[PDB]
């Protein structure tokens, strides 16, 4: 079968969570299903686990009394609750079903919860231009700077998605500001450089902002 | 608890066979389960309880477990079969424990030098206080560096910020770093570089408020 | 009639703290009880309040959502709870009966809820020795010195309990480390420096702790 | 919200007559409550609905309001009736509204020059990497003083932390000051010290590693 989970969420911190774990079939029959998270770039944690058609939970030292996982009636729906939420809870909690020898072979797509003490805030766009001695002899690069903007994520694309190749737009950086920066950039003929306009098309949905900004030569 | 201690790194060129080898007390004991994940997805298992392989599952993916030490072995390796891999046992004194994990990378492509490419601040920027140098690394393979960051010719601590390399369209890694700092710093100085090293070799760019 | 609170709480932050307030008569009537809050050398500040004869409560903009006033079915309790505790929540915490025309007639004791984010610890104990010189020419200054100890309180007594005039205890400071220091000092003449021994008591039952610090001359 | 303002001190001498005014935009129009709260204890009800006492509340306690300040007066002046003194309001728009406050000093003592004692930290305390200094003042009346520490001289910016001035058992205030630092530091310098203010006037005392 599957199981569907609930959207990212975006908290600050001393708050609580909670998360939906959804069988796919309408119910977990007699199966248990656990809890397991992993924070950006680290391994995986497991965080407990219930048995819906027992009522029964188990929790892991380390997150005894800070969690809660629950069942609606219909045993349709497994949660996770995290309380008193701290920075370091921001990760991707993920639902598996477990299996009779200790695995998990079913797995949830996940869900991400952000810790952060911010606020929403839209992104502001700076240019990287081009160096008026030039790049790379031929091609050259430009970009854009998508500077401290909060929650994520945000969308690039360039001259409203005609200019595709030489494109990359990397991960995003979370400064110690709590906000978050990215950068885009494309590599182009330097003789387009003063006679082809370039702009980068920036989408930060959470904000309802939309910036397009033109890259011009230093 | 109990431990599962892990390789960080495995590369293994195509074809080849790539083992990853999972440490614990008395492991053979308990019963070894491998998940395999790929960037941005959620894990898959891949071996359970020792040996099995879930349908769906490549035969080419193998696991043992004797002694304290559980291995899973990988024949024939795909490039498809670059992901991190963990180990995980179920210890009724720690409940469920996972590996350390080990990033597999199938080396199906020659080294990559980096391209470096520095931006001095927008003056624009200036009008919120801020100057940041941004310092793009593309083209480059394996995907592994280390930025490090001058002013005038001396390290620079405080306001660096860099991101995990990841890849391209193209198949090759790329990563960004950043300087924040003032306009004022930013003016002071003569220049500012930004060093990058690859597989042993180092480029550097550098950059100065007068050119 | 009278308001009984409930007792000292201490608590780490992101957690969530909830204090009782009794009814002497065994009932809160047709009454309306406030609550408010002092923090440490602050003025009042109204939080909300309950009818319980109505079952019906308020809120002040500045907590709405993390406070929740109830009561039990006799109505003979009322409740404050507040939720993500941070380190400003720290204060005494009052319940107060409304007048008809605004004001309060009767208060509670009071409840004493300390926010922070450090663990119960005993009391350093070190000497204030007498100067070798000697302080004011006839009688002479010494005292102890109570350092980094939690939560509060530590009573402080002289000998025993024999020497009490000229013995003042300071109130206590709580430093950027989260922990509490104070001092206690006692006027001597500066003749019995020598032939008679000084020895401040300390007692920090929060921590089982008792220490004897004998104070000798510089 | 609204506002209610009060003078943040009002000292009278025993049997005169104390003011204690109230400011608030019409304040005219609610109506006003007074509560008297001394150290330790909770606020007491003695003046409400402008100018009603409570059973158990003197008569020298009178109050009244009109225009934009309402004032709690207390005629012939009572050791007694030191304390700090709120007004309250009930605002539809704000619900219940407290002053700032106003500190009654009751003036019935001539003016104490503060005596200070400074201790150099004692050995032991190095043991734990720590080097205290305690600056005890006391003896002064009324209570407050402004409280400063050097080194060599220059004033001192980190590591203080300085206490209220509270009563002694023979009614007159004392205080306390602590300057936190390493044992290094306090054996770095030539002397240490701690400057007293006190209405108008200052008391200095000095320690050195040395002496």
């Amino acid at each position: 079968v599957q199981l569907q989970q609930s959207g990212a969420e975006v908290k600050k911190p001393g708050s609580s969570v909670k998360v939906s774990c959804k069988a796919s079939g309408g119910t977990f029959s007699s199966y248990t299903i656990s809890w397991v998270r992993q924070a950006p770039g680290q391994g995986l944690e497991w965080m407990g686990g219930i048995t819906p058609i027992l009522g029964i939970a188990n929790y892991a030292q380390k997150f005894q009394g800070r969690v809660t996982i629950t069942t609606d009636e219909s045993t349709s729906t497994a949660y996770m609750e995290l309380s008193s939420l701290r920075s370091e809870d921001t990760a991707v909690y993920y639902c598996a079903r477990d299996t009779v020898m200790g695995g998990m072979d079913v797995w949830g797509q996940g869900t991400t919860v952000t810790v952060s003490s911010a606020s929403t805030k839209g992104p502001s766009v700076f240019p990287l231009a081009p160096s008026s001695k030039s790049t790379s002899g031929g091609t050259s690069a430009l970009g854009c700077l998508v500077k401290d903007y909060f929650p994520e994520p945000v969308t690039v694309s360039w001259n409203s998605g005609a200019l595709t190749s030489g494109v990359h737009t990397f991960p995003a950086v979370l400064q110690s500001s709590g906000l978050y920066s990215l950068s885009s950039v494309v590599t182009v003929p330097s003789s387009s450089l003063g006679t082809q306009t370039y702009i980068c098309n920036v989408n930060h949905k959470p904000s309802n902002t939309k910036v397009d900004k033109k890259v011009e030569p230093k | 608890s109990y431990e599962l201690t892990q390789p960080p790194s495995v590369s293994v060129a195509p074809g080849k066979t790539a083992r990853i080898t999972c440490g614990g007390n008395n492991i053979g004991s308990k019963s070894v389960h491998w998940y395999q994940q790929k960037p941005g997805q959620a894990p898959v298992l891949v071996v359970y309880d020792d040996s099995d392989r879930p349908s769906g599952i490549p035969e080419r993916f193998s696991g043992s477990n004797s002694g304290n030490t559980a291995t899973l072995t990988i024949s024939r390796v795909e490039a498809g079969d670059e992901a991190d891999y963990y180990c995980q046992v179920w210890d009724s004194s720690s409940d469920y424990v996972f590996g350390t994990g080990t990033k597999v990378t199938v080396l199906g492509q020659p080294k990559a030098n980096p391209t470096v490419t520095l931006f001095p601040p927008s003056s624009e920027e200036f009008q919120a206080n801020k100057a940041t140098l941004v310092c793009l690394i593309s083209d480059f393979y394996p995907g592994a560096v280390t930025v490090a960051w001058k002013a005038d010719g001396s390290p620079v601590k405080a306001g660096v910020e860099t991101t995990k390399p990841s890849k391209q369209s193209n198949n090759k890694y790329a990563a960004s770093s950043y300087l924040s700092l003032t306009p004022e710093q930013w003016k002071s100085h003569r220049s500012y570089s930004c060093q990058v090293t690859h597989e042993g070799s180092t480029v550097e760019k550098t950059v100065a408020p007068t050119e």
